[PDB]
RNA sequence: CAUUUUUGGUAAGCAGAACUGGCGAUGAGGGAUGCUCCUAACGCUUGGAUAAGGUGCCUAAAUAUUCGCUCAUGAGAUCCCA
RNA sequence: AAUUUAAUUUCAAUAAAGCAAUCCCCUGAAAUUGUUUUCACUUUCUCCCCGCACUAAUGUGGGGAAAACUGGCUUUAUUUCU
């Protein structure tokens, strides 16, 4: 885009679309912090996805697994791998795009202070029917033993509660700003005040 | 503040590629606001300036410029073809460009 | 006018006859109405039927008329019954279907869509033998019987889509599905 | 017999479902040549598609569209099912639905946006200047409050 | 297919409901029962004053009709459970060996000894809120009771599954504890 | 070598014929890749608009529109083509 | 962004009149070669009866009426109200 850092809250987003939108932006040019990446959705079922990951694990090398593939277990790394698949990563242009991507499970607090964006076409609600089975990427990762989950669960809750305290304070501040604005709208010269009202204040 | 910019922002994308084929005569430009052919058509004839920073003093200065002009779209989402007076470098792909308000 | 929901399948009334000969001192004139995407297609289907029924190929006859046939009341929705001969991979079948639509042409487009979608039958493998307006009480399809109820007022329940301009790449907050 | 205080009970139901595809309900087109225009629901062709008919104000003919292309509004006017353009004009003029829409928050956001879109260069400066006067006064009031 | 499918579900007089956003909760004399139906996307609405619930689905398919009939049956079971606990009477059958049924942990875990003369212990703990009592009236009978038909049945199934033989003929050897009679208090 | 007709041989990316078109002697664009399939035959350049073919990303254009059908505890997905 | 005069069973209002009520612009269902004749079909936020809240519903299942607002036809003028 046209901004230093996009932060993306990746909860409720569907894997392929989330990856594709991120990738084209990286190619266009953008540093992108993918945040909250266990709450990504895969469209398959839990068993079906477990089967797919089983096939992925089965793929290795006869020769020497020291020169084998990487079976990354982090849900963030799973997204990263998918984005890597959607990049020409054996190039320099692809490598630069690859370097621009940053991935994190849960909300890292320096980037929770920052604004979070979402990708509106990529939500589970948006492109999947209600009555058709799906599975959360963190749930699948837990099933195949990533197991760094409870710590994040505790951390996210603590962050969210503080965010509630922050939100109420923000609401308090905004309400007070509205109150002073409405009072001091009277003090404006009539014509100017009428113009400002006309254009939506 | 002190400066007033008086252009709109863009991103110099690649040259006018097609799958596994290159045309270097035409360059592809992303203009920040646009997302349609119809909206892009408003800006179609405008003069475009690529300004860039260098290591040594040239004519006493470390800033240089390439000029081009927008001329036709490259898609329904308003990504636009621009023809330049000399080809812009692949080194400058993903860099910023200035789209002037004239003619 | 439209190109956002448009059907280019139209109906043509076509008339032709046998060339006069010593044997055929008084010809027989033949008329038919035919649904086609263009006049050449309409004529070729008319000619194919003239060949299938009669001994008359394009060479043996002369065209008296071809004209597109005009919708009486386009604002009114009507109950069309349509009778088919179609070919499957392993056989030929007859079928009789009901569609409520504004016009016969919309119904034929709908029929090709239905046969293609549900049966894999291409336009080439379908033959409409009669499409006509019929009474509402005589429909056999439950989905059309449901429309014909006194009070029709369902909730809409579909996704937003907008258009290209306001088709944003990213968003600050998550969308509202309900829309109210 | 008829409702007495059961009238309150039916009134004060909390039912989610609203904005039914009733004949004469106002709808905002979101796609196609006539996008951004308001229109009434006449007929229902099928599950996907409906017969829509513009307001005389909005300038959209009677026509089939998919329901998916509409964003339904709260207001609805009850009419007989067979009605055409004269009666629709007479009814719309009677019921003054566009005023209700203007009052409505979505309508209000749209009309404010429309003014802002059409605003001239001097008008734009005047909005800037007015906000600047407001901030000066408002900050002075913030000084006042402590 | 259909545009509209409905159901009108009678509610007993004493039921204390709390069913918002398809998280159904019913309370009554024997307990508060909570059971989500949020996977099922239907418009159950309550009526307090004239009792009953009205369930309606928009744009039904036979799958949806199956869901409506299933939910109404399930809801009725929830009402039935809180009003009167579901009791699964399980008879213990043996043709040779005394099988010793010793209820421990305040009616929460039945200890079973001596299936097919095994001289060993099978302990089978119940699920939450399902009490395992024995019958004073009939020596082989065991009462499995609780507010939910599914948990009591599952508890009974666990008891059957725990008992059953590996490899001595199923036709020949009939011994074990089975569900005779499904009732309520 | 290919389509179509075709003989022998269980069959064969097998042997043997017929008509025509290719390759050989041929770049170029597509067919994911590929001597032969499809599009199409070539001085050097500029611009246009198209073909075969595409338009989720790699990878250029639609997460286009529109109606059906489709959930698979090894689904399916562009002739030759596995 | 448009535009000209033709062509092709193309309207829609405007406000005064009339005309018919399962009736009509229509559309059904019936008794080589043409006719032509039969009765079937609208609305309602109108009214009534039974079921009295029995409904998906700011109503309702069944049974009946009422009208011509709605639609349809015949007119008379009118077209930048539309």
């Amino acid at each position: 885009m046209y901004k230093k850092e996009y932060v993306i809250d990746c909860k409720g987003h569907l894997l392929g679309r989330l990856a594709s939108l991120i990738a084209k932006e990286l190619l266009n040019g953008q540093r992108i912090v993918a945040v909250r990446c266990e709450d990504i959705n895969i469209s398959g079922s839990l068993y079906r996805n477990k089967l797919k990951y089983q096939e992925f694990l089965r793929l290795r090398t006869n020769t020497n697994p020291k020169k084998g593939p990487l079976h990354l277990r982090e849900p963030s790394k799973i997204l990263w791998r998918c984005v890597r698949g959607m990049l020409p990563h054996k190039t320099y242009k692809g490598q630069l795009a690859l370097k621009k991507l940053k991935v994190c499970v849960g909300m890292p607090a320096p980037y929770d202070k920052k604004k979070k964006y979402v990708l509106p076409s990529a939500l589970r609600a948006f492109r999947l029917k209600k009555h058709r089975r799906y599975c959360r990427l963190g749930t699948l990762s837990s099933r195949v033993g990533w197991n760094y989950d409870t710590l994040v669960k505790k951390n996210e809750v603590l962050r969210k509660q503080v965010s509630k305290a922050y939100y109420k304070k923000k609401v308090n501040n905004l309400n007070e700003k509205k109150e002073i604005k409405t009072e001091a709208l009277n003090l404006i010269n009539p014509e100017q005040r009428q113009v400002l009202e006309n254009f939506g204040y | 503040l002190q400066a007033v910019r008086l252009y709109e922002k863009g991103v110099i994308l690649g040259y006018k590629r097609s799958q596994r084929n290159q045309d270097p005569n035409f360059t592809l430009i992303s203009i920040k606001n646009v997302n349609t052919k119809k909206h892009a058509q408003f800006y179609v004839g405008k003069r475009v300036a690529y300004v860039y920073r260098t290591t040594k003093h040239h004519d006493g200065v470390k800033i240089k410029c390439i000029w081009g002009k927008v001329c036709r779209t490259h898609g329904n989402s308003g990504v636009i073809r621009a023809k330049f007076k000399t080809h812009i470098p692949p080194k400058a792909f993903g860099d910023r460009v200035r789209i002037l308000m004239y003619p | 006018i439209d190109n956002s929901l448009n059907t280019n399948i139209h109906q043509y009334h076509i008339v032709g006859r046998a060339i006069p000969t010593a044997k055929d001192k008084n010809p027989n004139v033949y008329r038919m109405c035919i649904f086609a995407k263009n006049d050449t297609n309409a004529k070729s289907r008319f000619w194919y039927f003239m060949k299938k029924i009669n001994k008359l190929k394009k060479s043996n006859g002369e065209l008296l008329a071809c004209e597109q046939i005009k919708e009486r009341f386009p604002l009114r929705v009507k109950n069309y019954g349509v009778l088919l001969r179609y070919d499957s991979r392993t056989g030929t079948h007859n079928m009789y279907k009901e569609f409520r639509d504004t016009t016969k042409e919309g119904a034929i487009a709908q029929l090709y869509s239905e046969m293609a979608g549900r049966h894999r039958a291409r336009a080439s493998s379908i033959n409409i033998i009669r499409i006509s307006e019929i009474s509402s009480s005589l429909v056999r399809r439950p989905h059309i019987k449901q429309l014909l109820k006194r009070r029709l007022r369902f909730p809409a329940l579909h996704l937003p889509t907008l258009q290209k301009e306001y088709r944003k790449k990213f968003a600050s907050k998550r969308p509202s599905t309900y829309r109210m | 017999v008829e409702l007495t205080e059961e009238e309150l009970y039916i009134s004060k139901k909390n039912l989610l479902f609203k904005r039914f595809v009733e004949p004469g309900r106002l709808c905002l087109i979101e796609y196609g040549p006539y996008a951004g225009k308001l229109c009434f629901i006449v007929d229902i062709v099928t599950i996907t598609r409906v017969i829509v008919d513009g307001a005389f104000i909005t300038g959209v003919p009677r026509m089939v569209i998919p329901l998916k292309r509409l964003k339904l509004l709260k207001e609805r006017i009850k009419i007989n099912k067979n009605c055409k353009s004269g009666f629709l004009r007479k009814t719309v003029n009677s019921t003054k639905v566009l005023e209700e829409f203007n009052n409505s928050k979505l309508g209000k956001k749209m009309i404010i946006k429309k003014k802002r879109d059409e605003a001239t260069d001097f008008e734009r400066f005047q909005v800037y200047f007015a906000k600047r006067e407001l901030k000066k006064k408002m900050t002075t009031i913030k000084n006042k409050k402590n | 297919k259909t545009i509209v499918s409905t159901q009108k579900v009678l509610i007993p007089e004493g039921v204390k409901v709390a069913i918002n956003a398809r998280k159904v909760t019913v309370s009554g004399k024997y307990g508060t029962l909570r059971r989500s139906f949020r996977h099922l996307p239907i418009d159950i609405r309550l009526n307090k004053l004239k009792k009953y619930i009205k369930v309606v689905m928009w744009f039904g398919v036979p799958d949806s009709l199956a869901c409506i009939r299933t939910v109404c049956t399930h809801l009725k079971n929830m009402f039935t459970g809180v009003t009167k606990k579901f009791l699964y009477k399980m008879r213990l059958v043996h043709a040779h060996f005394p099988i010793n049924s010793n209820i421990v942990d305040n009616n929460t875990r039945i200890e079973i000894r001596n299936y097919l003369g095994e001289k060993s212990v099978r302990f089978v703990k119940a699920l939450p809120g399902v009490v395992i009592e024995k019958s004073p009236n009939v020596k082989d009978e065991i009462y499995v009771s609780g507010a939910d038909i599914e948990n009591v049945s599952l508890t009974a199934a666990l008891i059957h599954q725990s008992v059953l033989c590996r490899n001595k003929d199923i036709r020949k050897f009939l011994d074990g504890i089975y569900v005779s009679e499904v009732t309520t208090v």
